[PDB]
């Protein structure tokens, strides 16, 4: 069973990369137009 | 009309900072015993319980609050339009706005930091 | 002010100030 | 290798790889963030709360059966008793029950009670994103629904572990709005109708719903003073209205209070002068703006209002418990860091573009800020108000500086926003382990550096309960403590939390009195066996009805002696709390001076009982009616052998 530190890393990092995600999504999205 | 919205935000900071201290008030600042030698400085914001404020406190968090999003606001209003001055009207706008935001957020920062004792 | 020191120069005295008025307190309590 | 990654058909179907990417590990971070409260030390529930509903909850898939069988108990309450026509709301256990009807059919109730509320995270933070869709953009939400997928004091009040009455509220809340809002901006009325049988779905679980037709009409009296009805306001409107009522009918809490209590009533009222002014428009549209269209709306008129005459002429320790007082910025900017901040720039934005859709926004944005002004408990409704505008406010400036560039002012304004809202994400990380990672049954003590003392007093005693104590039996403390002594004893008791009888709660103050001659001649009028009380003098931070005392000093009613006067005794003769040698005698004859002290002289030394940093010296052991049933293993709670 996983720790309680290593599931604070894990959720460090999936918001990291959930909202540089959503940085790359607000891109796709204003420069293709419709 | 837009004088809806300055009420609003008028009434932002009001029910942020003390309208829940307005019955619960408690007196603005004064707190040492001493400490070694000189008695009564006034200390700070609280700090040790979370929930209580004073009256200095609040005003200042709810400033820190409606400046930051009319900072925003100004970066909406006049800074994505291109019509008035190009060259120095406008970086006079992004400047002090960007200033306000980056030593707002840090400060706000702080002033979580300091009464929190949180690890940063 | 054909330079921006002299204002710069106002920020030093202000921080002198700042500073200083700190400093010695620094000892006391 | 596979280099036609961002050369694929986007805008139209990477968009939607993107997409579905991101409603997948969003998704993820709601439910998985929750766990660590629980991972960290439990294994099912942390609060008292969830106790009193899982019992129940067990019950309705073991015999109970809700359309077949409502149910009663006498194992509560003694000698009066509460059910189902108490307890509003089995939106959590119909669900529950459900779940392990068909979860549990592919084969646990365990892992039902505790593992919900991530569930309940994950489904809102999706709810919230086919919300968000509808006010700005598909790209409006897809920055939003993280928001309230790690809101950290949505997640607070609602953990792994958590099984709150308002546990899935929310959700029902959330979605009534995706189940109103294009509704509005579409009056498709199959489509409405499934908002209002979703809306029996909210009006089940919590008493919110008082606030929510506080909401729903009142905005649409908004509407009146904007001026922008439609047929497609009002033909949805009519819908969830009347037909809301009746489902709100069908259920006993509010039962037949849609027609009467004060808030609904003018709801009513409301309706009724909504669809009075659709009519209105309707007609005199044929005719012209003549004399006589004012003629008869002085008639009309004059009908209207003495409608309203007749109407107006026929109208017919919780606040102590910490959480429910005021609060502050903490609860405040430490609950929700960067999402403050872009609170009103999506506001601005919706007075900006002020469509018919985003005014009920703005109304919510309003009244849930009014309302988590006075209680840090109703801090919830305020949970997605602020990540819905924010997540409008980010969604507003980002669109706007990704605009200008690639299709160095946008040089800072994107770079900032990165590292100026993930910050975010560190703080949500971590408040929730700092404050809300820490049951309300275990508590985690201090003393040591490696393996230190973090220890079970309280499954302790009620395990002793559920062993060594006859079947029948008598459970009073205090109220507060009432539905736990029910989670595994299962044993007889008179009062609980709810406070539906006050009078009942009031003659257990003098079961805590000062004369024992009479407390106890109260006890032997309410069928005695067994006594407990808590305590938390040598750690100090525990509770217990010692500093809920003062709230037992002043409770008053059905009484005239001793607790008629608040001061009784406990107060130093000018006016200020002692209790030791420089107290108060008639507290050191009261009862919980000695119901609690028993030969705490005799034990602890160096002058301590840190909540009083109180001392030794009492003689103090003097069981005049009862004896002992429990010597402690950390001084955890005296259960009471009452003696005859
Ligand atoms: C929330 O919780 C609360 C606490 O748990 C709970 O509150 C309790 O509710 C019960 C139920 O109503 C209350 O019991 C009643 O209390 C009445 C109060 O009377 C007061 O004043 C009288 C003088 O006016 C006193 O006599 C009386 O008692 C005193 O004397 C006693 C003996 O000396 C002594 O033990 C007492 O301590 C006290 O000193 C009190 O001071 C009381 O009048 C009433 O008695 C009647 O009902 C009993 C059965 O319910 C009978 O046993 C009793 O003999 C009386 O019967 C009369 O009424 C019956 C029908 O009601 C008839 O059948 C009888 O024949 C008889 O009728 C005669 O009198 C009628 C007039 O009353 C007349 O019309 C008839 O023709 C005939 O002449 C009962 O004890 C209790 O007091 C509440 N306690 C508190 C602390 O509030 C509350 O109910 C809960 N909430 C909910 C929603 O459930
Ligand atoms: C397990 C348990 O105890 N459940 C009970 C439940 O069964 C019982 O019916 C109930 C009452 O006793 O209490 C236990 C469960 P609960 O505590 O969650 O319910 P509750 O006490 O009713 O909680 C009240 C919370 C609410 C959110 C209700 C509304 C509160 C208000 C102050 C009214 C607001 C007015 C409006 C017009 C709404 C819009 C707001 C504006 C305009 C500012």
């Amino acid at each position: 069973m996983i720790t309680d530190v290593q599931l604070a890393i894990f959720a460090n990092m999936l918001g990291v990369s959930l909202f540089l995600l959503v940085v790359l999504y607000h891109y796709v999205a204003v420069n293709n137009p419709k | 009309a837009m004088t809806v919205y300055a009420l609003v935000v008028v009434s932002y900071f009001l029910i942020t900072g003390g309208i829940i201290y307005d019955v619960i008030v408690e007196p603005p600042s004064v707190g040492s015993m001493t400490d070694e030698h000189g008695h009564q400085r006034p200390v700070a914001f609280l700090a040790y319980r979370v929930n209580g404020q004073y009256i200095m406190e609040g005003l200042a968090s709810s400033f820190l609050f409606t400046m930051g999003g009319l900072g925003f606001i100004i970066l909406d209003r006049s800074n994505a339009p291109n019509i008035p001055k190009l060259n120095r009207f406008l970086l006079l706008f992004i400047g002090f706005v960007c200033v306000l935001l980056s030593f707002f957020m840090a400060r706000v920062f702080m002033r979580m930091k300091l009464p929190g004792y949180l690890m940063g | 002010v054909g330079p921006v020191p002299v204002l710069v120069m106002s920020l030093l005295f202000i921080a002198s100030v700042f500073m200083l008025h700190i400093w010695g307190k620094y000892t006391r309590s | 290798m596979t280099k036609l990654g961002f050369l694929r058909l986007s805008y139209e179907k990477q968009d939607t790889l993107l997409k579905l990417l991101i409603l997948s590990m969003a998704a993820v971070l709601s439910f998985s963030t929750r766990l660590f409260a629980v991972l960290r030390f439990e294994s099912v529930i942390h609060e008292f709360d969830p106790y009193f509903n899982y019992r129940t909850t067990r019950f309705l898939a073991e015999e109970g059966f809700y359309k077949f069988h409502n149910w009663f108990d006498d194992r509560a309450w003694y000698p009066l008793g509460r059910i189902i026509g108490g307890t509003l709301y089995p939106g959590l256990m119909i669900t529950s029950a459900a779940i392990y009807h068909v979860l549990h059919f592919f084969h646990d109730i365990r892992n039902v009670c505790v593992f919900l509320a991530p569930l309940f995270s994950s489904f809102t933070t999706i709810v919230t994103y086919h919300l968000t869709k509808e006010l700005k953009d598909a790209g409006a939400g897809l920055l939003a629904a993280a928001m309230i997928a790690v809101v950290p004091g949505y997640i607070s009040r609602s953990v792994a572990g958590s099984y709150d009455n308002e546990g899935i509220a929310i959700f029902c809340m959330l979605l009534t709005y995706y189940m109103w809002i294009k509704a509005v901006k579409t009056g498709s009325i199959y489509w409405a109708a499934k908002c209002a049988l979703a809306y029996f779905y909210m009006v089940s679980s919590w008493g919110g719903y008082v606030f929510l037709i506080n909401l729903i009409p009142l905005h649409v009296l908004v509407l009146m003073l904007t001026g922008r009805f439609s047929h497609r306001i009002y033909v949805a409107y009519c819908t969830v209205y009347c037909l809301g009522t009746i489902l709100s009918m069908q259920i006993s809490f509010v039962g037949f209070q849609p027609v009467l209590s004060s808030e609904h009533m003018a709801a009513f009222g409301v309706f009724g002068l909504c669809q009075i002014h659709a009519f209105v428009d309707y007609l005199r549209s044929k005719l012209n703006p003549q004399q006589f269209e004012v003629l008869f709306r002085s008639v009309i008129s004059l009908v209207g209002f003495v409608l309203l005459t007749v109407g107006a002429l026929l109208m017919l320790i919780i606040a102590s418990v910490s959480e429910h007082q005021p609060t502050t910025w903490s609860s405040y900017y430490f609950d929700l860091q960067l999402l403050v901040f872009m609170f009103p720039v999506g506001l601005y934005y919706c007075f900006s573009n002020l469509s018919d859709a985003r005014i009920f926004i703005i109304m919510y944005g309003v009244t849930s800020m009014y309302f988590s002004a006075v209680m840090v408990r109703l801090m919830l409704v305020l949970a997605p108000v602020m990540c819905i505008l924010s997540g409008i406010g980010v969604s507003q400036v980002l669109s706007t500086y990704m605009k200008n560039l690639d299709i160095e002012v946008a040089s800072g304004m994107i770079l900032v926003m990165a590292f100026f809202l993930i910050t975010y994400t560190f703080h949500s990380t971590w408040v929730t382990s700092e404050a809300y990672s820490s049951p309300s049954i275990v508590l985690s003590a201090r003393g040591g550096d490696g393996s230190r003392i973090i220890f079970d007093d309280f499954r302790e005693a009620y395990y002793w309960l559920r062993h060594n104590t006859p079947e029948d039996a008598k459970v009073m403390s205090w109220w507060d403590y009432g539905y736990q002594i029910t989670a595994m004893a299962n044993r007889t008791i008179l009062v609980d939390n709810n406070t539906w009888n006050n009078t009942h709660i009031s003659r257990v103050g003098q079961a805590m009195a000062s004369t024992e001659e009479k407390a106890y001649e109260i006890m032997r009028e309410l069928d005695v066996s067994y006594v407990l009380v808590i305590f938390g003098g040598l750690t100090g931070y525990s509770s217990d009805d010692i500093n809920k005392f003062l709230w037992m000093v002043r409770i008053g009613g059905s009484t005239d002696t001793g607790k008629h006067i608040k001061e009784h005794d406990y107060y130093t003769p000018t006016g200020e709390f002692r209790v030791d040698r420089e107290g108060s005698p008639v507290l050191l004859n009261c009862l919980m001076y000695k119901m609690c002290y028993y030969r705490f002289g005799q034990v602890y030394t160096e002058a301590k009982d840190r909540v009083r940093n109180a001392e030794i010296g009492n003689k103090d052991f003097e069981l005049d009616v009862l004896e002992e049933a429990y010597t402690t293993e950390h001084w955890l709670v005296r259960i009471y052998k009452v003696k005859d």
